[PDB]
């Protein structure tokens, strides 16, 4: 059932890039000119 | 009556522009006003179905 | 001096081993790709222009405006009566979904779409208001507005 | 062309040949200029321009082959900029186009 | 009546400008003044066939 | 002739193994990927202003 | 089937190098006068 | 049957060479005046 | 029959010197006068 | 009759100029007074041939 790791091994690459994915935010930015 | 036209449509939340020109946003759980209630909402397509039968799409000139 | 017929043959064989014509066929493939790659699946968006009147009641909705990836639309701000209003200053989030450049002085806005779909808010303090007014900014429909005026109550 | 200045009006849309030059002069109604105080464009990646900052005339150049882009110009007596669609990759190429303002 | 000349042939989209100076887009859903409804917007050869059955080419001095 | 031929059906084959077609409907599932990135669970909320 | 494998590998690097081609975003730009 | 691949090659040398040979393209020179 | 491939050699070598002979064309000067 | 003459050829279209001054562009699908309609484009040699038998190439004194 080897089949079964290298999914699971690809699809935890992939989890573990949509983490890196989601769990940044940046912020705000305020623009004052006179 | 006061035709209403998809202004924004996502996943979820939409919002609607009445033909006299006024502002609404609803879901699916919501009472919509001369429809009854919001049966269905798709993204997809852009349809949105009503407890009326009725059905509020995008403008045909504005698409 | 058939030996030197053969070798002029083989040089040019050698020396010129691709085809004009076959060329000319892998130049269209080379357009044909290029053009399936510029090509954008599904219908692009209408081109259109809106002028909205504000209603800056608490009780009432914030207005929205759609928009699409990599085009700058400009928003305008006048008055009721329409006089070119400016605008002081802004508060804006998600910086890496919408560009911006904003003239310090003017009253209009180029804001340009650097994200596909992620929608954001803007708020914006204009000169003599005690109140500022907040949009909503959503990418990604069939309706793309090049230039949305905005005629405020005050 | 005449352009409008209606929201419903459409806007225009300029055919593009790339890698040629593209002149365009801008007057009003009256056929006089109007000076371009700035203009703003996005993907400089696709369309090169120069423009010298005291004429209406404006160089284009078509980099890229099939990238449509979006152009905004502010004159130096209009609050509204004139918003226009260029678009390469057409049977024909304008050269130079005379567009006409309502102002 | 309107007679309609090319302006931009893309996937999804077409522009036409007809005998009077007015110009437009236009979608393949979608009427069109004159012709009925959109049928078929070709990418290739520069064809726009409608649902009453005609062709929109270009000038022939304006290729 | 034959050899001419196939050798130029084989470059242009190794050279695009990808027909335009299939460049179109892979972009057609990068950004349907796209949208299921941007796609975001829940119900969304609803703006307002309030004195 | 044997052979097809090799098939997939340059199908795929064909298609890695397309797609970060549409990842890039190009930069509104603004220019002044006088 | 067996020469054709290596036939093949010294056509794929001319072929990543037009891509170069053609994509690449120069700007403008404007010119000014006084 | 060892004599086909040497007379290409040398064929090809001036082949090649002849074909860059023609691709190089220099600008024209320009002078002038007070 | 009209006189035209070339003063450029290339693959794709023909550049011809009349003899009162008037010139133009012509492609494969077109017409042109007094040939008929282009037949064939001949790219090699600067020749243009129509409908009526008819092939017009460069000046005798543009030679």
């Amino acid at each position: 059932q080897q089949e079964i790791q290298q999914r699971t091994s690809d699809m935890l690459t992939a989890a573990t890039q949509l983490v890196q994915d989601w769990k940044q935010v940046e912020t705000q930015v305020y623009t004052e000119g006179t | 009556r006061i035709i209403y036209y998809i202004q924004a449509v996502i996943p979820g939340r939409a919002w609607l522009i009445g033909s006299n020109g006024s502002t609404l946003t609803v879901r699916e759980g919501s009472k919509i006003p001369g429809y009854g209630m919001v049966k269905l909402i798709d993204s997809l397509q852009g349809r949105i179905l009503t407890s009326s039968g009725q059905v509020i799409k995008f403008s045909q000139e504005d698409s | 001096e058939v030996i030197d017929k053969k070798a002029f043959k083989d040089m040019t064989r050698n020396l010129y081993p691709l085809n004009p014509e076959q060329v000319v066929k892998l130049k269209q493939i080379y357009e044909t790709s290029e053009y399936a790659k510029a090509a954008t699946p599904g219908t692009p968006p209408k081109p259109t222009a809106t002028s909205q009147f504000v209603n800056l009641s608490p009780g009432s909705t914030p207005p929205v405006i759609r928009l699409s990836q990599g085009f700058v639309s400009s928003l305008v701000f006048l008055d009721s009566t329409g006089a070119p209003w400016p605008i002081a200053a802004y508060d804006l989030g998600d910086p890496s979904s919408f560009n911006i450049q904003w003239d310090k002085t003017s009253n209009t806005l180029m804001i340009q779409a650097t994200k596909l779909y992620n929608y954001g808010n803007l708020a914006v303090r204009l000169r003599g208001l005690n109140t500022p007014v907040m949009l909503t900014l959503i990418p990604g429909q069939k309706a793309v507005d090049y230039r949305v005026d905005l005629r405020v109550q005050g």
